[PDB]
């Protein structure tokens, strides 16, 4: 009938037993286990899905811990990849425990060590894998932002690749490109995409917000470079960029306000966003007050005055500037000193002069 | 302009007034090409007639210029096409070559203004707020620096630590702010089908349970 | 939502843990019935 | 206009004029400035040549004003620049200047155009309705007493 | 048998199914 | 692993009740708050 | 008719966005490098297919197929040698 078949004839003792194990029919699986000696706990249905793809898929927790134990299970490195896609913390708990993740360094190990050995683990059919092969299981668990999974992943050492430069001329670099050139860079999304997600950069890194501020430039700059796929990493830029606004928002006192704007009052944290361009961040509430007080040090009073009131000390600056000027240069450190160092005030010195200058320009032509 | 980003009432006019003069730059290099066009095309047309024109107009390649940079605000008449001799078939080509330039030149301007629309179309929800609120931001830390006190003119006279804490605080509060976040998002289809499958080993399990109490009374009775 | 979806998945678990011991506590009190008779 | 508001038909449409008149004074204002930049600069490049010009144009900071606002609607002419003298540099000066005061001029009118649509596309969803019969009310509410 | 076209479109096929349904199950409820 | 810790080592006994409580097993957790 | 059209263009496009190496686009472009399947996409004005990213760069190693350095230049260099070759 259809011209391909992803799986022949699935005999009813497998027929059975596959319907049983996807349904969660848990008795049954059970007992096919233990009393029947003419299955195979290999035997697919019509997708190439095996019973241990099926009763992870469907989330059946007490199906995967009676299949766990039965020796010579197949597709035990994609039923955690399946596991992790979804989020079944419960059934990745317990594949975790499998002797085949305990015993081997497979979460520790890269992608390219993985990559290196053939060795089908990962592989969910007679040929191929479920994901693209370079995403290891903490790479997915990032990309779906599970939380618990990244968490659990992490403790259990595995670390995403962080690639070289897009111009590196190492050995690695030089054979990756010139094999493939599009699973290279392919490969450099994937691990771009783990990078910039919530779930890693917050669970990983010391100092989220300057990892997440220094990898967002670092992925604008490679939107540049790599036009071709330049809407994927304008689109991770934007994670990093508003994980950082994200951060941000949480602050409820200035204490930690002061940590997030002035980094570890220099506000480090928030030239980097200027120099980045992460405006969301300079343009919150909790970054603009903090400048705002800033911008009005001494001017307790004129903080909350109306236009009309400082358009009239404009013009009082305007007129009293040379006498401002030459009472700074008699008392630099007074009462009139620190109002004249004032930001605001250091603005409308600057603007009241600027009129000042276009007041003379119109005046040298009166007549 | 300079000072204008500080004001909130004019400051957002002001940035936007600049993303458009950025916006039309591309355009407009659009245009200069067929202004060019008909520039040197109607400039060979008339350079041969100077004393045989009603008026200058595209005698000269300044003055080719001139006459049709000024027909963009109908400024420059009709005559500039109009010759003092009988040669009908040039003066004719001058009026169907000014004709089409004018024609153009609207199509140019109406893809100009259709395409900004659009694009202003698709930046909604409140970005202009925080367009103007980052440029005022680079206008404020211009003058935090303590050396710009003076304006130029009268400028000529000469174990862990408590970021630690503070970061695992907000990080920490971030994950369950973010986990809630995530129960906020619309229920998929195939979530429902988690629980649909949550339901269907219940009923595998209990059922079979039952079936456990029924054959122990049944060798109780056995038993008697 | 998402979250509510999984207060249900939840109620259907807890429910699932009640039951199944209820199950266990009739196969115990019958197997004492037996050690009686 | 003052009785306008009571009608169903011309309520709307007079309630909206408003709110545009109201939206265009933000960037007249803007204008001005740009206004007020080439009255003063072409003034001084003009002020000399007062015998020496095709017309009056930019003599005078009056007629500067007059010269530049009449060239929003087009009713100026380019013989406004041209001088009598030989002076090529300061009549060329005066060609660029107001050559660049009429495309800044259309600048500064498309940005207009283009804020007030992107406005108007954000203010959607019978918004229009609940404005004008609120506007309507306000003239009802003044006839409610008795005095009057 | 089957040639090495056949085989990937035997992969590209079977690897857009299991993406569909995964697509289908994202769909509102 | 992780940078920072929200929580060691979480012993067993503790480690299954924790399981217990958060999916609902009302039997386990009512055996361990008396008998344990 | 016109819905059911579109049904199939983003078909076409669905299994060219799943290819994870080269030669899985080869076979999705090139057909069973003649790119038959490009110049179907075209002829047809599926449009989506022939720009998507995993089609663009096929193409743009074939537009670059010697010039090597010139690929990542920067368009100021690129009008340098324009003016080189005129
Ligand atoms: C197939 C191709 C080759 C064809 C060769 C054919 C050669 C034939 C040529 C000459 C043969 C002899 C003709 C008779 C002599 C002249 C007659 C005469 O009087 O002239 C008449 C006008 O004539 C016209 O109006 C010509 C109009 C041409 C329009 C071209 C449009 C180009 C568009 C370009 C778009 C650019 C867009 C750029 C991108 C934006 C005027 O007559 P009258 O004043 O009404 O008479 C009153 C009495
Ligand atoms: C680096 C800075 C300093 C540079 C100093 C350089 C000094 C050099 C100066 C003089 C040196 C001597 C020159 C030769 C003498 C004159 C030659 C002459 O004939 O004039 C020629 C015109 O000349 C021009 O067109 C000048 C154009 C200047 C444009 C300025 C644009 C300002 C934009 C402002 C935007 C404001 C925006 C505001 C915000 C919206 C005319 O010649 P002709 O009629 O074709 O000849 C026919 C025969
Ligand atoms: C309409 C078709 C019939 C008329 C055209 C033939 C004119 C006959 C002719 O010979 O007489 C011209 C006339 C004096 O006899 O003088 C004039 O006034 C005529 C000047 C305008 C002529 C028509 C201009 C058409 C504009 C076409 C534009 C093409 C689209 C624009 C390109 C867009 C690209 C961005
Ligand atoms: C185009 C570039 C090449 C031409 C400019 C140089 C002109 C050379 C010159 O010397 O001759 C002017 C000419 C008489 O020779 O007379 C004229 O007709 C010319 C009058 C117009 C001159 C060009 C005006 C350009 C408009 C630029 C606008 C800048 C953007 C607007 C600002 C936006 C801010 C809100
Ligand atoms: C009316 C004629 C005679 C002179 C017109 C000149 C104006 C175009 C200039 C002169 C002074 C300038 C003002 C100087 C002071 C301010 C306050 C400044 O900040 C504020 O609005 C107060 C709130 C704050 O600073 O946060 C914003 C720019 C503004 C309005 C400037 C706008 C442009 C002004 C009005
Ligand atoms: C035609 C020439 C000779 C005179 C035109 C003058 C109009 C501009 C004025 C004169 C009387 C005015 C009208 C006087 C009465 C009404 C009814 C008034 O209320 C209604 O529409 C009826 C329903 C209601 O009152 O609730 C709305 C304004 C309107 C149309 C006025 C609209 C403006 C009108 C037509
Ligand atoms: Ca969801
Ligand atoms: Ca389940
Ligand atoms: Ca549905
Ligand atoms: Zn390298």
């Amino acid at each position: 009938g259809p011209a391909f078949m992803f799986n022949t004839s699935l005999t009813a003792e497998e027929e059975r037993f596959l319907d049983a194990a996807e349904y969660g029919n848990i008795p049954v699986v059970r007992k096919m286990l233990e009393e029947s000696k003419t299955l195979n706990v290999n035997c697919v249905d019509y997708m190439g899905q095996n019973a241990l793809q099926l009763a992870v898929g469907n989330e059946h927790l007490e199906v995967t811990e009676l299949l766990l134990k039965k020796e010579n299970l197949a597709r035990i490195g994609d039923a955690l990849l399946l596991a992790i896609s979804k989020g079944y913390v419960r059934i990745v708990e317990a594949i975790l425990n499998h002797p085949g993740f305990a015993a081997s360094k497979r979460l520790t190990l890269s992608p390219c060590e993985q990559e290196l050995q053939d060795d089908d683990f990962y592989a969910y059919d007679e040929d191929g894998t479920r994901f693209s092969p370079d995403i290891t299981p903490i790479i997915l668990a990032a990309h779906c932002q599970k939380y618990e999974v990244v968490h659990m992943l992490l403790m259990k050492g595995a670390r995403i690749e962080r690639p070289h430069d897009y111009f590196c001329k190492c050995g690695d670099c030089m054979e990756k490109q010139r094999h493939d050139s599009f699973s290279h860079s392919r490969s450099r999304i994937n691990a771009y995409k783990g990078l910039a997600s919530p779930a890693y950069l917050s669970l990983s890194s010391e100092d989220p917000v300057l990892t997440a501020l220094e990898l967002s430039n670092e992925l604008a700059k490679l939107a540049n470079i790599e036009k071709e796929f330049k809407n994927d990493y304008r689109k991770l830029s934007m994670q990093c960029k508003d994980f950082v606004v994200g951060v941000l928002d949480l602050c409820r006192d200035s204490e930690e306000v002061e940590a997030i704007l002035n980094g570890d009052a220099s506000l480090s944290r928030v030239k980097l966003a200027i120099k980045y361009e992460v405006k969301k961040f300079v343009a919150h509430p909790n970054c603009q007050q903090q400048l705002l007080t800033i911008w009005y040090e001494n001017l307790s009073g004129l903080r909350e005055q109306t236009i009309a009131i400082k358009c009239l000390v404009v013009l009082v600056v305007a007129l009293g500037l040379p006498f401002l000027a030459i009472g700074y240069w008699i008392a630099p450190c007074s009462r009139l000193g620190k109002i004249l160092r004032s930001p605001f005030m250091k603005f409308v010195a600057h603007a009241a002069s600027f009129i000042i200058f276009l007041g003379l320009l119109v005046f040298n032509a009166s007549d | 302009a300079y000072i204008l980003p500080a004001n909130e009432s004019f400051g957002p006019l002001q940035i936007s007034l600049g993303r458009t003069v950025k916006d039309i730059f591309k355009f407009m290099v659009l245009f200069i090409m067929v202004f060019f066009a008909f520039m040197i095309g109607m400039f060979i047309l008339y350079s041969y007639y100077l004393g045989a024109k009603v008026n200058a107009a595209f005698t000269t390649v300044e003055e080719s210029f001139k006459t049709l940079f000024w027909s963009i605000f109908g400024l420059s008449e009709v005559t500039s096409v109009v010759l003092k001799y009988d040669h009908k078939f040039i003066e004719n080509i001058g009026y169907v070559l000014y004709g089409i330039y004018n024609v153009t030149m609207v199509v140019v301007l109406l893809n100009m203004l259709i395409a900004m629309i659009n694009s202003s179309y698709q930046e909604i929800e409140d970005d202009s707020d925080v367009e103007w609120k980052f440029a005022r931001s680079k206008l404020w830390l211009s003058y935090f620096d303590d050396g710009k006190t003076l304006p130029p003119p009268f400028s000529l006279v000469p174990q862990p630590t408590r970021y630690q804490q503070i970061m695992k605080r907000l990080i920490k509060r971030y994950v369950l702010k973010a986990q809630v976040d995530k129960e906020n998002d619309e229920v998929n289809e195939g979530e429902l089908k988690e629980i649909k499958q949550d339901i269907s080993s219940l009923r595998y399990e209990l059922l079979e349970d039952k079936s456990q109490a029924t054959e122990e009374l049944a060798i109780l009775i056995h038993k008697l």
